[PDB]
RNA sequence: UCGCAAGGCUGAAACUUAAAGGAAUUGACGGAAGGGCACCACCAGGAGUGGAGCCUGCGGCUUAAUUUGACUCAACACGGGGAAACUCACCAGGUCCAGACACAAUAAGGAUUGACAGAUUGAGAGCUCUUUCUUGAUUUUGUGGGUGGUGGUGCAUGGCCGUUC
């Protein structure tokens, strides 16, 4: 996430963009 | 000022819900049964 | 998909107000706010959005907060957990779940009765669930009509299994211990039951309803008699049924005929004996 | 009272009510559908399911363990989780460790400290200092305000950009 929510499904580890599957649509 | 009858039973022409403490009366100048209540409600323990 | 646990949390608030709203929402869709009191006769204020906050959350109804017509519903578990409180109000289901089984509008929910031997809850949603204005209609109805199209040879001599009630989505179906044609390994009396595939849609055209619809899935040689294995006849054949004055009978009259023709020979490498039947009888002898 | 009649003329109370009534208006929902224009749909059929063995992924049995949930929001991603103990969110058994701040018992005859030698083991460990000796004033404990918010879930407040437009 980046600290403008509490993003607790779907959550990511990969590559450092902490930017979700269910955010390529949003974020 | 008039006797109690006795505990009155609850008829709803509305609203205050609760079997409200009420006292059936009949008075003593005329005889002519009323039904009456007390405020502060509840204390149901202390005249016969 | 599917929630259940949203149910045992009320008291007698809403079982007063079900039927009432039941017979009330087909009287006057979408109910606004103050009438679940006074639909049932329940008071204005005494437990009462207490207990409707207690049914908000259980998706049974909803708070379709509109602009002056706002709605209480009696989401898809109107129908739903009701019908298991009408079960549980018309007599027969007493809690839920001994229940494996799947269909589409028909999920076989294994049960055991007031009496003790076991039936099948067999629930109705299509669409899935779709459920909206003719869904819900359906579902209501073909719960009723379905009701009333399972005895049309139980009277004439043959096998159909009984209906027991319809309670607004739910159709219970004693429970069948089936054996179907793909699940059978052998025979005792092969050559008898080829013949009777003509005779059974012979047996049909005696109650006026053609019945076609025969795959590797429908004849069950169920469980009457568990210990000496006195079985049955369960034929699932039945929503091939046509009106015979329509004019798709020119291929229903000839599929009895020269169509069964596999399965007893192939299935059961096995070059078959009998004779046959056609259905020119039926069209006089009804 | 008037009439043969049906009725016509004159006309209440007991009780109950926060209303009954007049004209006037603004725009949700339609069980109104137009056109679009979309091949994530339809016709012509391809690939091919639909009958089965399994990687890959779950709802069900079984658990000390067979973990887990919402966003494009649902029939899906398994959350880079194909997997080894770690992964990996759970488990079968143990202890390194809690008293500071004040004063109260002993406080430097060992309170409690450590570069070490053993016993060390609980299901496999570092740790301890009763049995070399650093110790260095300092700190040991039955205690409570709570300084310790390395308990923040926060309540919104202040910009700032997922999100809603």
């Amino acid at each position: 996430q980046c600290r403008v929510c509490s993003s607790h499904t779907g959550l990511i580890r990969k590559y450092g963009l902490n930017i979700c599957r269910q955010c390529f649509r949003e974020k | 000022k008039g006797i109690v009858l006795e505990k009155l039973g609850i008829e709803s022409k509305q609203p205050n819900s609760a079997i409200r403490k009420c006292v059936r009366v009949q008075l003593i100048k005329n005889g002519k049964k009323v039904t009456a209540f007390v405020p502060n409600d509840g204390c149901l323990n202390f005249v016969d | 998909k599917l929630d259940t646990s949203h149910m045992r949390y009320l008291t007698t608030d809403d079982f007063r107000v079900l039927q009432a709203v039941e017979q009330g929402s087909r009287s006057h869709e979408v109910v606004p706010t103050p009438l679940i009191h006074q639909i049932s006769g329940m008071r204005s204020q005494s437990g009462t959005n207490r207990a409707i906050s207690d049914l908000a959350k259980l998706s049974l109804i909803s708070k379709m907060r509109n602009v002056k017509y706002d709605g209480y519903r009696l989401t898809y578990n109107g129908i739903d957990y009701l019908a298991l409180k009408t079960m549980l109000n018309r007599d027969t289901v007493y809690s839920v779940g001994n229940t494996i089984g799947v269909g589409k509008e028909s999920d076989i929910y294994k049960v055991s009765d007031k009496n003790g031997n076991p039936r099948v809850m067999k629930i109705h949603r299509l669409g899935r669930s779709n459920q909206g204005a003719n869904w819900m209609h359906l579902s209501r109805l073909a719960a009723n009509k379905e009701y009333q199209f399972m005895s049309m040879l139980y009277s004439k001599g043959f096998k159909v299994p009984e209906p027991f009630d319809n309670s607004r989505h739910i159709v219970v179906m004693e429970l069948i211990e089936g054996y179907p044609m793909r699940r059978l390994r052998k025979h005792k009396n092969i050559p008898k039951l080829y013949s009777d595939l003509m005779c059974f849609i012979v047996d049909l055209a005696n109650s006026g309803l053609i019945h076609c619809d025969f795959n590797e899935f429908n004849i069950m040689i169920k469980d009457k008699l568990e210990d000496e294995n006195d079985c049955g006849f369960v034929v699932i054949d039945f929503p091939q049924c046509i009106s015979i004055q329509h004019q798709d009978a020119d291929y229903y009259f000839q599929r009895d005929v020269d169509c069964i023709r596999r399965f007893f020979k192939k299935k059961l490498k096995y070059e078959p004996k009998p004779d046959s039947s056609m259905l020119d009888t039926e069209g006089f002898g009804d």
